[PDB]
């Protein structure tokens, strides 16, 4: 509905290759106005 | 030939209909995109 919803959560881990199982839910972080058809994605990574 | 602008002349001496008026028009167009904006919401006192 032309809103953006993220979601988060942070933990400590000791793993070293692959995620975690068990269980959480993560909390919603903030709800942003944006207003965009969404259909692809990027990540920025810090060099 | 002719430059495309002139300025305007606003003094303290002129009477009404001469003397410079201010204009705000607030454009705004409703239902398509996301809302982001309105009026106040009031309130009254904790009841319990
Ligand atoms: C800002 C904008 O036009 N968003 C469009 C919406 O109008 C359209 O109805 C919908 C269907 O594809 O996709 C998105």
């Amino acid at each position: 509905d032309g809103y953006f919803k993220i979601y988060s959560k942070h933990t400590p881990i000791n793993l070293v290759r692959d995620l975690p199982q068990g269980f959480s839910a993560l909390e919603p972080l903030v709800d942003l106005p944006i207003g965009i058809n969404i259909t692809r994605f990027q990540t920025l990574l810090a060099l | 030939c002719y430059f495309p602008l002139q300025s305007y002349g606003f003094q303290p001496t002129y009477g009404v209909g001469y003397q410079p008026y201010r204009v705000v028009v607030l454009s705004f167009e409703l239902l398509h995109a996301p809302a982001t904006v309105c009026g106040p919401k009031k309130s009254t006192n904790l009841v319990k």
